[PDB]
RNA sequence: GGAGGUAUGACAA
RNA sequence: GCCUAAGGUGGGAUAGAUGAUUGGGGUGAAGUCGUAACAAGGUAGCCGUAUCGGAAGGUGCGGCUGGAUCACCUCCU
RNA sequence: GGGAGACUUGAGUGCAGAAGAGGAGAGUGGAAUUCCAUGUGUAGCGGUGAAAUGCGUAGAUAUAUGGAGGAACACCAGUGGCGAAGGCGGCUCUCUGGUCUGUAACUGACGCUGAGGCUCGAAAGCGUGGGGAGCAAACAGGAUUAGAUACCCUGGUAGUCCACGCCGUAAACGAUGAGUGCUAAGUGUUGGAGGGUUUCCGCCCUUCAGUGCUGCAGCAAACGCAUUAAGCACUCCGCCUGGGGA
RNA sequence: UCUCGUUAAGGAACUCGGCAAAAUGACCCCGUAACUUCGGGAGAAGGGGUGCUGACUUCGGUCAGCCGCAGUGAAUAGGCCCAAGCGACUGUUUAUCAAAAACACAGGUCUCUGCAAAAUCGUAAGAUGAAGUAUAGGGGCUGACGCCUGCCCGGUGCUGGA
RNA sequence: UAGUCGGGACCUAAGCCGAGGCCGAUAGGCGUAGGCGAUGGACAACAGGUUGAUAUUCCUGUACCAGUUGUUUUUGUUUG
RNA sequence: CCCAUGUCCAGGUUGAAGGUGCGGUAAAACGCACUGGAGGACCGAACCCACGUACGUUGAAAAGUGCGGGGAUGAGGUGUG
């Protein structure tokens, strides 16, 4: 649930935040944690090459296990666990050999289900099949886009994609953004949606709390010089005085399509949105 | 359930064969009205329902009330057993 | 026969 | 020395007066604009609500008959 | 009126039955509209009092085959049913309220009303998040007209739909508060019950509770009401006291 | 001239401006307005008490007495109030003449991006974005919150058509 | 003046270097294995005394850590 | 500006959510206490900052000092690499 702050501060005010009542414990599993530095926009050349990133708080990797492609066993759901380093929550579960896995927490998982992958699992929230095993009209998520991969796409809290018909090796799906695509058929999901479905509803509330989360200050091009920005100078407050808003590198800002026209994809392509 | 219903009755019944009395009745009344609550929070725009809820409440409340002013032994006696206030 | 339903124009005289 | 009237200071409470300006309302034998209602009032009217328009009002949604006319079945004399 | 008893008719419980678009949740069906794709096909289509805007040779409308999506549920359907009212109409299941009829085993006046409080409450509207076929305030264009910020036409956004939370108002009307008893008849119909016939089917009669129509007594300013009273009575509540200003 | 102390009567008449200085200052107690997002506004304001010595104590006082001009006796610890503009707020900035009404901000909205994502660094390889995946990431504008955000698509851009 | 302090003969972070490798007019750029790299991890002694100038470093007392040689004691010799 | 790894913030104050008890109720909402210890929270040293003013202006100083001033658990200060 989402629990709404008293104004005891004006900093505190119109401030929410989740209640994490669907987190069952705050002890990850050492064997799967790895260490990340935080980049702040920085490439190997050591340049910022993307703004806005940087600082916040100390993170550990929780290794997740995008491809669930061990078959044989079930595996039980042990916890509902925070993972700072995705807006879902992640799931311990322990396969019956003794194997210990992360998987992205579906809405409506709950601490006991036993888990199946593998074409004969059941359609059931949780269960991770090929997508040539799962029934038209299904709810899934973290959609493989290559066999064997792991899943790439429908991983943020609350997204989720359906099923909408087979032609030839490849499936119709409708995903999060409300395109319409093939997906190669021995491509694997996982059946339902992604939980933490509120996570879209917290309200920040003050700037320190978006610098925690690794965000560091947006500044407006037009109060930059013209040195720095198309929109930079001007005296006073100015309009955008230019044709159309651009970016800092002056591609347009509104409306103007970045998708390469030549995209191998697009015969996979049946109805785009976003 | 009639079954609930009467095992209910047979607990609470003043004597042999008694099936009405503000004992027995209170009592029925109140594994009514308990159940009817379960369904109330799970069903909370069952608004019709609801009112068949009130009305059992209110005839509990008078039945009570009657046994409170006709035998207060007695009145102390269920309210324990049953657990109101 | 009966019944519910499907543009403008004083004032008094 | 205690109590204490009056007096002084302070922040509130309460009642009337007055105030640039402002709001709708009532009045005013014969002003301007339209014609909304009363007949089916010429788009039936009215109710609540929303929205728009100089203005009466218009329009949408639901409701009412306190509905003119011709056309049906049930009912009943 | 108070106190101690007794009672069973009011009220309730039990037992046995009856009907129902009563409510909530989750699914699901066909018809139709729209859009989309593909054939066929060729210059119109659409619309009005008459027109035009609009759509169409960038191939329409029509027609065929499919696909998507939303909303509403033809026939049944009925002064028919259910609900306190607002209201409730495809079908299926789950949860759930109430009512009615017999019986007379049980309780033994436990009842009625109910200021204040609480709950529910059409439509429009509001907030957050979805959805969006059709319809359609606003709005645009075309007309009409002296003018038209209308009626008419072509479009069309909110809204209408869903979830959750607000709002709390309607010619929210039977313009008739609730409870109880009493006071001619006739005739429909919905759900019951009992009996007399009928081979059954059904018909006959008695009856309970609804729902209508007609109509005495009585009532009413009149209109009209009339066992579903606006009649004859008792209890409690709400409300009224010339019109305007409100 | 600088730095510091005291000043009769007056008390902002000074001055662009109460600049500077003065005054307030601790603790306890009484008490505390408009307005409000119901948290606040408040330490609002405005007042009282404070030393010493006995008696007595429920251990905080109370009673009584005593001295001084003065008792947080020195030092160090808010001046306050009314009202208007602007910015919601804490923050940030012109190192060295500008700390602000500027930037940022949470919130809003638009738009791009189906993942070898868009975007960016690079001739490239290789990176960042992300060991992220549309509730995510980039970009433009607006800038808490409340109520709201009307008309114009001819022009220019963008998008689609072809 | 130190087996015991701090550093090395221990460890890894950021980062850096980088066999082959990938890329590129030249130069070189990037990068795998492998390393380097503390500001972190690990790690055995203390009190007093002493000099003009050093001391947990010298000295006194009493310790600890790793290892070496030998003596005695136990037990194991390839079902160990 | 960022990365990795350390480290610093005297002493007071306020009293958010949650919890408990007792009232309240059909159950609730909810009221009152207590507990609880939130905050780019409050007062205030160190620390960081640099708002006013005087002075300095061949300076003590190529930007400071005096008296006051702001922040001071954070979008914080600061060390090492
Ligand atoms: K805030
Ligand atoms: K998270
Ligand atoms: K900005
Ligand atoms: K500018
Ligand atoms: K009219
Ligand atoms: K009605
Ligand atoms: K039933
Ligand atoms: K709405
Ligand atoms: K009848
Ligand atoms: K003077
Ligand atoms: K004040
Ligand atoms: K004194
Ligand atoms: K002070
Ligand atoms: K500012
Ligand atoms: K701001
Ligand atoms: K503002
Ligand atoms: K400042
Ligand atoms: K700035
Ligand atoms: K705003
Ligand atoms: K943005
Ligand atoms: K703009
Ligand atoms: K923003
Ligand atoms: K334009
Ligand atoms: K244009
Ligand atoms: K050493
Ligand atoms: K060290
Ligand atoms: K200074
Ligand atoms: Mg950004
Ligand atoms: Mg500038
Ligand atoms: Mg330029
Ligand atoms: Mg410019
Ligand atoms: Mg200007
Ligand atoms: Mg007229
Ligand atoms: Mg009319
Ligand atoms: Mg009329
Ligand atoms: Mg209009
Ligand atoms: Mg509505
Ligand atoms: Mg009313
Ligand atoms: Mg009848
Ligand atoms: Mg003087
Ligand atoms: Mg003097
Ligand atoms: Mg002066
Ligand atoms: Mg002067
Ligand atoms: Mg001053
Ligand atoms: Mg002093
Ligand atoms: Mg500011
Ligand atoms: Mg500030
Ligand atoms: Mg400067
Ligand atoms: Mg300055
Ligand atoms: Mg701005
Ligand atoms: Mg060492
Ligand atoms: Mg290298
Ligand atoms: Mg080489
Ligand atoms: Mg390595
Ligand atoms: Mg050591
Ligand atoms: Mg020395
Ligand atoms: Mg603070
Ligand atoms: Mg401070
Ligand atoms: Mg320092
Ligand atoms: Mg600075
Ligand atoms: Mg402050």
């Amino acid at each position: 649930a989402i629990k709404k702050y008293k104004p005891t501060t004006n900093g505190r005010r119109n401030m929410t935040s989740s209640d994490f009542a669907e987190i069952t414990t705050s002890t990850p599993e050492k064997s799967l944690l790895q260490p990340l530095k935080n980049n702040a926009g920085r490439n190997n050349n050591g340049r910022i090459t993307v703004r806005h990133q940087g600082g916040g708080h100390k993170r550990q990797y929780r290794v997740i296990d995008f491809k669930r492609n061990k078959d044989n066993v079930a595996a039980v759901v042990k916890t509902i666990e925070y993972d700072p380093n995705r807006s879902a929550n992640i799931a311990l579960v322990h396969y019956e050999d003794g194997v210990k896995a992360y998987i992205l927490a579906p809405k409506g998982l709950e601490v006991g289900m036993r888990l199946v992958s593998g074409p004969e699992a059941d359609i059931k929230v949780g269960n991770a099949l090929p997508l040539e095993n799962i029934p038209v009209g299904t709810v899934i998520h973290n959609i493989e886009m290559k066999p064997g991969k792991g899943g790439q796409l429908i991983r943020s809290a609350g997204t989720s994609a359906q099923v909408l018909g087979k032609e030839g090796k490849y499936v119709l799906i409708r995903l999060n953004s409300g395109e319409v695509r093939m997906i190669l058929a021995t491509c694997r999901a996982t059946i339902g949606s992604v939980g933490n479905e509120q996570h879209e509803l917290i309200n920040i509330g003050k700037a320190g709390r978006s610098r925690w989360m690794r965000k560091r200050p947006t500044v407006r091009g037009s109060v930059m010089n013209p040195n720095d920005h198309p929109h930079g100078g001007g005296e006073g407050k100015t309009p955008i005085g230019r044709k159309a808003p651009v970016s800092p590198w002056g591609q347009p800002a509104i409306g103007y399509k970045t998708r390469n026209k030549k995209a191998k994809s697009d015969k996979l392509i049946v109805r785009r949105r976003t | 359930s009639q079954e609930r219903k009467n095992e209910i009755i047979k607990e609470y019944a003043r004597h042999e064969g008694d099936t009405g009395s503000p004992e027995v009745q209170i009592a029925v009344l109140t594994e009514d009205i308990n159940q009817l609550n379960e369904h109330a929070r799970t069903h909370k725009k069952d608004h019709h329902s609801y009112r068949g809820l009130m009305k059992k409440i209110g005839h509990r409340r008078n039945l009570l009330a009657y046994l409170r002013k006709t035998d207060i032994q007695r009145y102390r006696e269920l309210i324990q057993r049953l657990g109101l206030r």
